[PDB]
C-alpha cells in the first residue's frame, strides 16, 4: 500500500500537482483525522468503541463531501485508493490499524505539500 | 573450588588513582577487603575465612566465552599486536602457550573483545556555600564502566568445603551492598552465578612445569631468594584508605604496597600470606597476597 | 544483622529533567535511554531532609568529616525504565524525551533569547531499589519514619533543573519492602 | 650495539588533575625527555665516547655503538646499577630504565647477511627481558619495608609517596611548574649543582638566558646547554636539543602505523646498512620535531607532546580538526605517501583532567564530509537565517530515527523552511542514502 | 519546615496559544496529545506583571534584578545576595472534566483562527493560520509555596494574589494584545501539605 504513498511523486505534472491539488482544500481532512488520533490516544484498549465507529463513519463521509465539492481532492481521494482502506479500517476496528492509517494519511499530506506551486 | 560468576546491571566505578579514573577489572585484594569487611558487618568469626581463602583476581567475561589474563612468557617470532593485547579466551589458551596463536588470530580476538565501555558522569556539589550564601557550586568528575547485558566479572576460589560454604553466605550478603568505589552512590549492584565450566575446571587441573599467578601476591621475607629465581613479572604499587579506623580518614591510608602483577610467570612456587599493612589504627587492616597457580 | 530491600516505581508527574552531559539529559551511552542516577535522588533526598532540622542525617546517609565515623546506612542506586513504560511507549509510537522550547525577555529591549531544554516524558516510570542495612535493631523504625518524611517531601517537591520552573514533579507507586539479609521482619514497615 | 629504554612513559605523563593542565603536561613531557637526556649524556660521558655514536632518541628508547671490551662492559654494569639505584630512590615503580647491549661484528653492519637486523631484535627482545627483571629480592625487601611519616599527595602530583611541604605543594611537583613557566621566555638550559630540577645523577637543571650561558663559557663551568631548537649557536657545550614547544577543546592523538616494520626491517635485502636506518631516523627525528613547530604556526594549539611516533596535540576543536587535517596532509606529502598515521580527535569539557581525557583518545573524510557537505550546508545556512539550533536539532532528531515515516517528516519539514529548493532536494537526496545521511548527519554536527 | 499546596483550575476565556513548538502549533503533552501551559509561562508571566507592579530601575531592568520582595518570592540567587526560591509553579494539564464534556459534546479541543494582513502601499493580503486553545477548556494548575520564613505567610499570597489578578485582566501566549489568551482562575484552595502550619486565614481570589 506503500505505492499509494510514493504515487504522489508519480502524480507531478505539468505545472499543477494532482491537476492543481492545494492543502488549502484538504486542511479540513487533516484536522478532522487529527481530532480522531487524539480520542484513539485517549483510548486504552484495541476494541474501538460505538461512538469512535460512527466517528469513522461521519470521517468517510466528510471524505465524499469533500470530493464531492472538489475535483483535484477528488482524484486524490480515488487514485490513493482513500475509501477502501477507510472502509477496511471501519471493519478491522482495531485502534493499531487505524493508527497506521492515521500515519498514511500524513504521509500522504505531507509530502502533497513537499510540491506546491 | 567452585567459581563465581558476577552481574551487574548497573555501572560500577573501579579506579586506581582518581575518583575520574575507570578499570573494567579488580584485584584479589580489594575483593578480599570487601569480603572481609562484609563479613565483620556480619560479625562472624573472621579467622575461618582469614587463613583458608583462596581467591584468584576478577576477570571479565562475555556472553559465552570466558578469558584470563596474559602469561608474560617469552615467545620467539611480530611483538607490535601482542602489545596491546591483554586477555585470552580458554578456547585456545593453551594455543597461545604453545605458538599455535597467530598475528591474525591475535587481531581476531583483539577485535572481538568488546566487552564493555567506560565513561565518564559529571556530578555537583550544592553542600558548600553556594546554598547557604555567596559562593559557587563544586562540580567533579567520576568514571564509570557499563557492562554489556551478558558480561560481567569472575573469580577462581578454593579452599575446603565449610570454607566454601561460608564463602557462600557471605556472597549472598554482599550481593546486595557494593563493590568498585562509590557503592552508595548507586554503582555496583550484583546478582551472581555459580557456574562451572568443564573447560576451565580442566584449565585448573593441568600440572606442568611453569606456573602462571593469576592473584596479587608477593612471597615472605624468607622466600623471595628462591622464588626470584626464573621469573618474568610486573610490580604493581598499590595503595588505599580504610573505613572506620582511626579518628581522621584522611590521616588514615595503608601504606603503599607492592606485590607481583597477574601475568607473571614463575619457576619456584611460593606461598604467599595475608600482609599488615598497619600502623597508628585501632586495629590491624589487611592486604591479601596468596596465590592460585594455574599449572602449566 | 539484616539488609531490608525497598524498591518500587517512581512517575513523571511533569517532565523531568537530569542531564549529566549539559542540553542533554542522562543516558547510558549504548542503550541511550534515560536514567535516572541515584546520587541526583541521594542529594535531594538529604537536602530535603536536612533542612527540615542533625544527628538523624549522618545517621542515614553518612559523612564521617567531623571524626565520627557512622558509615552510610542507606544505599540509592539509579533507576531505570520497566519494560512496562519501553513496551507502552514502543507500541504507541511515543518518543521517549521531549524537546521543550523556551524563551527569555530582556527589559528594556524587550527582545526574544530562544531557549531548548530535554525533558523525560510524561508518565514514565521508573524501577528504583533503595537498601537500608539495619545496624540497630532498636532504631529501625525510627529511621523509616523518617525516610518516610523524606520520600513524603519529594511527593511534592521536584528533582533536577528548573523545578520552580515547572518540571520534575515525581510520584511514589508500588513500593514494596522486603527482607532480603538476615532474620528481620519487615511485614510492618510502610512507606508510600 | 646498546639500548636504553624508560619503563614508565605513560602513566608518570598521565596523573594530572590540577587546574595548570597545559602548564603541567608541557612541562612534563619536557622533565621526563630532558631525563632521557641528561641520562644519555652521562652514560657518553662515561664510556669517553663521542655525541657522534648516539644514533637515535625517541619515546623512552635510545640507542648507540659502543665498544665490545670487558672493561666498557663493567662500566656498564656500574651505571646500570647506579641509575637503577637513583630511580628506586625517587620513583620505585613510575619510571625505571632498562638497559641491554649485543656483541657484533661490523661485517654484519655491512648487511652481509641481513644480520643486522638479527641482532637489532635480538637487542629489543633482550630489552623487554631486563624490563620483566627489574628488582632483586633484597631490593623489594627494602622496597614492602618503609613506614614512613608522610602527608598527602600533591594536588598537581597523584603522588602519595613524596612529601607535601606547604599549601599541599612538594618539592619535584614544584620544580616542574617553576620550569613550566621558564620554558616559553627563556630558552637556553644548563646542567648546574644548584638549580630548580633533580636529575639522576645528582644534578640540577636551570634555565638562564644565551648572554648567561656565554657568561658560563667565561667561567669555564662543567655545563652543558639545552635548548630550544636553537642552532647557529657555538656558545660552549652548545647542545642542539630537539624539542617542539609551540603555543571545548578538541585533542588528537597520532601514531605511526608502519613504524615498527619501517625501524627494523625497512629497505628489504640492500639498503640496511647501520648508516642508512640511522639517516632514516634522522630524518624522521627532524621532521617530527621541526615540522610540528614550522606547520603548526596558524592553529590555535599547544604542542604537548610530540616525537617517536607519538603525537599527543591539543587546542581548539575546530582549530585541532583544521590542523589534523593539514598534518595529515603535510605528512603525506614528505612521507611520500610511504608511511601513514592513525589519528583520533576526541572534544572534551574545559577544566576536565586532563589525565583522564588522554586515554579517552582520511581522504574519505577531507573530500567527502568537510570538502562537499559542510561547505554546501553552511553556505546554506548563511543564505537562510533564523535557522538556529532548533531547526538544525529537529533535523538532528529526524535522522537519528531512522525509519520511512521519519524520512517523511524529515521531507516535510524541510518544506517548512524556506532554503532553496536545490539546498533541501540535496539534504533530502542524501538522507535518503545510508552512508550519505550518516556523512550529512556528522557534517552537521560539525556545524554547530 | 512547611509546604503549602495551592490547587485550581484555569478558565480560557479567549483562545490560548502557548505554542513553543513552533503551521504554528501549540505546546502538547506528548502522552496525551493534549494542550499544556508550561509552568514557565505561568511563572514568568507573574514575575514579569509583578515586577512591573513595583519599581524597576533601568540598571535593574537590564540585570534582570528587581525588587526584593518579587525576587525573595520567585529567587535569583545569580550573583552576591542569593535567595533560593520560593514558590515552585508546576504545570497545566487538561482537565478530566472538559475532556469528557468535550468529547459528550463533539468539540475540537483546538480551533485553527485564519488571520489577514493588509500591508501598506500594496493593501496586498498575505494571510496566515494559528492555532488556538478552545475557550471555555479547563486546565489544572497546582502551586506548592514553601515558608523559608514564617512571619512572611500572608504578605507572599497578597504579592501572589495581585500577580494571579493581572494575569486575569492580561494575557499569557501569543495574540495577546491581537485577542487570545485572556484567563480566568476558578475553584481556588489552599491546604498544609506538609508541616505544622495552618492554612484557613489564607486566601487567593
Amino acid at each position: 500500500m506503500t505505492f499509494a504513498h510514493e504515487v504522489v511523486k508519480s502524480n507531478v505534472k505539468n505545472q499543477v500537482l494532482f491537476n492543481g491539488l492545494t492543502t488549502s482544500k484538504l486542511r479540513n481532512l487533516m484536522e478532522q483525522v487529527n481530532r480522531l488520533y487524539t480520542i484513539a490516544f485517549n483510548s486504552n484498549e484495541d476494541q474501538l468503541n460505538e461512538e469512535f465507529i460512527d466517528e469513522l463513519e461521519y470521517l468517510k463521509i466528510k471524505f465524499y463531501y469533500e470530493a464531492g465539492r472538489e475535483k483535484s481532492v477528488d482524484e486524490f481521494l480515488k487514485k490513493t485508493l482513500m475509501f477502501p482502506i477507510i472502509d477496511r479500517v471501519i471493519k478491522k476496528e482495531s485502534k493499531k490499524f487505524f493508527l497506521d492509517y492515521c500515519k498514511y494519511f500524513e504521509a500522504l499530506v505531507a509530502y502533497a505539500k513537499y510540491y506546491q506551486k | 573450588t567452585k567459581v563465581f560468576k558476577l552481574s551487574f546491571k548497573t555501572p560500577v566505578h573501579f579506579g586506581k588513582k582518581r575518583l575520574s579514573d575507570g578499570e573494567m577489572t579488580i584485584t584479589a585484594d580489594t575483593l578480599f577487603s570487601a569480603l572481609f569487611i562484609e563479613t565483620l558487618q556480619l560479625g562472624k568469626d573472621t579467622d575461618w575465612l582469614l587463613n583458608d581463602l583462596i581467591i584468584s583476581d576478577t576477570f571479565p567475561y562475555e556472553n559465552e566465552l570466558y578469558y584470563l589474563p596474559k602469561p608474560l612468557i617469552k615467545i620467539d617470532s611480530n611483538h607490535k599486536a601482542f602489545k596491546k593485547l591483554k586477555y585470552v579466551p580458554v578456547h585456545h589458551y593453551n594455543q597461545y602457550l604453545n605458538g599455535e596463536l597467530s598475528a591474525e588470530d591475535a587481531t581476531d580476538l583483539n577485535d572481538i573483545f568488546n566487552i564493555g565501555y567506560f565513561s565518564l558522569q559529571t556530578k555537583v556539589s550544592l553542600i558548600a556555600q553556594e546554598t547557604d550564601s555567596s559562593a559557587d557550586s563544586e562540580p567533579y568528575s567520576v568514571g564509570t564502566f557499563t557492562f554489556e547485558p551478558e558480561a560481567g566479572l569472575y573469580f577462581i576460589a578454593k579452599g575446603s568445603e565449610e570454607t566454601l560454604d561460608h564463602l557462600n553466605n557471605i556472597m549472598t550478603a554482599l550481593q546486595y551492598s557494593g563493590l568498585g568505589g562509590k557503592r552508595n552512590a548507586g554503582y555496583g549492584q550484583f546478582e551472581y552465578e555459580i557456574i562451572n565450566n568443564q573447560q576451565l575446571s580442566k584449565l585448573l587441573n593441568q600440572n606442568g612445569k611453569h606456573s602462571i599467578l593469576l592473584s596479587t601476591a608477593m612471597a615472605k621475607k624468607e622466600e623471595i631468594e628462591s622464588a626470584l629465581k626464573e621469573a618474568r613479572y610486573i610490580l604493581t604499587k598499590r595503595s588505599g584508605f580504610v573505613q572506620s579506623t582511626n579518628y581522621s580518614e584522611m590521616l588514615v591510608k595503608k601504606s603503599d604496597f607492592y606485590s607481583f602483577s597477574s601475568g607473571s610467570v614463575f619457576k619456584n612456587i611460593f606461598n604467599g600470606d595475608i600482609f599488615n599493612v598497619g600502623h597508628n589504627g585501632k586495629h590491624p587492616v589487611y592486604r591479601y597476597a596468596k596465590p592460585l597457580w594455574l599449572e602449566v | 544483622y539484616s539488609k531490608i530491600k525497598i524498591s518500587g516505581t517512581i512517575e513523571v508527574v511533569t517532565g523531568l529533567h537530569i542531564g549529566g552531559g549539559g542540553s542533554p539529559v542522562v543516558r547510558d551511552l549504548q542503550t541511550k535511554l534515560p536514567i535516572i542516577p541515584g546520587s541526583s535522588i541521594k542529594g535531594k533526598m538529604r537536602n530535603l531532609l536536612a533542612k527540615h532540622f542533625d544527628e538523624r542525617v549522618l545517621r542515614l546517609f553518612g559523612s564521617s568529616e567531623k571524626g565520627n565515623i557512622q558509615r552510610a546506612r542507606l544505599q540509592i542506586s539509579d533507576a531505570f525504565f520497566s519494560e512496562k513504560t519501553k513496551e507502552h511507549f514502543a507500541q504507541n509510537d511515543i518518543a521517549y524525551t521531549e524537546t521543550k522550547f523556551e524563551n527569555t525577555i530582556n527589559r528594556l529591549t524587550a527582545v526574544a533569547n530562544p531557549r531548548q531544554i530535554e525533558r523525560v516524558t510524561r508518565g514514565s516510570e521508573f524501577d528504583f531499589v533503595f537498601i537500608y542495612n539495619v545496624d540497630e535493631e532498636s532504631q529501625v523504625e525510627d529511621d523509616f519514619e523518617n525516610i518516610e518524611k523524606a520520600i513524603h517531601l519529594l511527593e511534592n517537591d521536584y528533582l533536577g533543573g528548573g523545578g520552580t520552573r515547572g518540571n520534575g514533579r515525581i510520584q511514589f507507586k508500588d513500593t514494596n519492602i522486603e527482607t532480603v539479609v538476615g532474620e528481620y521482619d519487615s511485614t510492618n514497615l510502610k512507606i508510600k | 650495539l646498546l639500548s636504553m629504554d624508560m619503563s614508565g612513559i605513560q602513566d608518570f605523563i598521565y596523573n594530572i588533575s590540577g587546574s595548570k593542565a597545559l602548564k603541567s603536561l608541557r612541562s612534563r613531557s619536557f622533565y621526563l625527555e630532558l631525563m632521557l637526556e641528561v641520562i644519555v649524556d652521562q652514560l657518553l660521558e662515561r664510556l669517553e665516547l663521542a655525541r657522534a655514536n648516539l644514533l637515535y632518541t625517541g619515546g623512552g628508547h635510545a640507542y648507540l655503538l659502543v665498544s665490545n671490551t670487558d672493561k666498557v662492559k663493567k662500566k656498564i654494569t656500574q651505571f646500570n646499577n647506579e641509575l637503577k639505584k637513583w630511580f628506586m630512590s625517587e620513583f620505585t615503580t613510575d619510571l625505571s630504565l632498562s638497559m641491554a647491549f649485543e656483541k657484533c661484528s661490523g661485517d654484519d653492519l655491512m648487511n652481509t647477511s641481513g644480520n643486522y637486523r638479527t641482532i637489532w631484535r635480538n637487542v629489543s627482545s633482550k630489552l623487554s627481558d631486563i624490563k620483566a627483571h627489574k628488582y632483586s629480592a633484597e631490593d623489594i625487601l627494602k622496597l614492602n619495608h618503609f613506614h614512613s611519616y608522610g602527608d598527602r599527595e600533591c594536588k598537581e602530583c597523584l603522588r602519595s609517596d613524596i612529601d607535601i611541604n606547604d599549601d599541599g605543594l612538594c618539592s619535584i611537583c614544584e620544580g616542574i611548574i617553576n620550569i613550566s613557566n621558564d620554558l616559553r621566555d627563556k630558552s637556553f638550559f644548563v646542567l648546574s649543582e644548584t638549580g630548580k630540577l633533580k636529575m639522576p645523577f645528582n644534578k640540577f637543571i636551570s634555565v638562564i638566558d644565551y648572554e648567561e650561558a656565554e657568561m658560563l663559557v667565561q667561567n669555564n663551568n662543567q655545563v652543558r646547554i639545552y635548548s630550544k631548537n636553537k642552532p647557529y649557536i657555538g656558545i660552549g657545550i652548545s647542545t642542539n636539543l630537539w624539542m617542539c614547544d609551540y603555543d571545548r577543546l578538541g585533542v588528537v592523538r597520532a601514531d605511526i602505523d608502519n613504524l615498527g616494520a619501517t625501524f627494523i626491517s625497512g629497505i628489504p635485502e640492500k639498503y640496511n646498512s647501520i648508516s642508512r636506518t640511522a639517516t632514516l631516523s634522522r630524518q624522521l627525528s627532524l621532521f617530527f620535531k621541526y615540522e610540528l613547530n614550522h606547520l603548526l604556526e596558524n592553529y590555535q594549539i599547544t604542542a604537548i607532546y610530540s616525537g617517536g611516533d607519538d603525537l599527543f596535540l591539543i587546542g581548539a576543536w575546530d582549530d585541532i580538526i583544521e590542523a589534523s587535517i593539514y598534518i595529515n596532509d603535510k605528512f603525506k606529502e614528505f612521507t611520500l605517501d610511504k608511511l601513514t598515521l592513525s589519528a583520533g580527535v576526541g572534544m572534551f569539557s574545559g577544566k576536565y583532567p586532563v589525565s583522564k581525557m588522554a586515554f579517552e583518545t582520511w581522504d574519505e573524510f577531507k573530500k567527502n564530509i568537510l570538502e562537499e557537505k559542510l561547505l554546501v550546508l553552511q553556505q546554506g545556512f548563511s543564505q537562510t537565517d533564523e535557522h538556529g539550533k532548533a531547526f538544525i536539532y529537529k533535523m538532528l532528531a529526524l535522522l537519528r530515527n531512522n525509519e520511512a515515516i521519519n524520512i517523511a517528516r524529515l521531507a516535510y519539514l524541510l518544506a517548512r523552511s524556506k532554503m532553496n529548493e536545490d539546498f533541501t532536494s540535496k539534504i533530502f537526496n542524501w538522507a535518503q542514502n545510508d552512508k550519505d545521511k550518516n556523512q550529512l548527519i556528522t557534517a552537521l554536527e560539525y556545524y554547530i
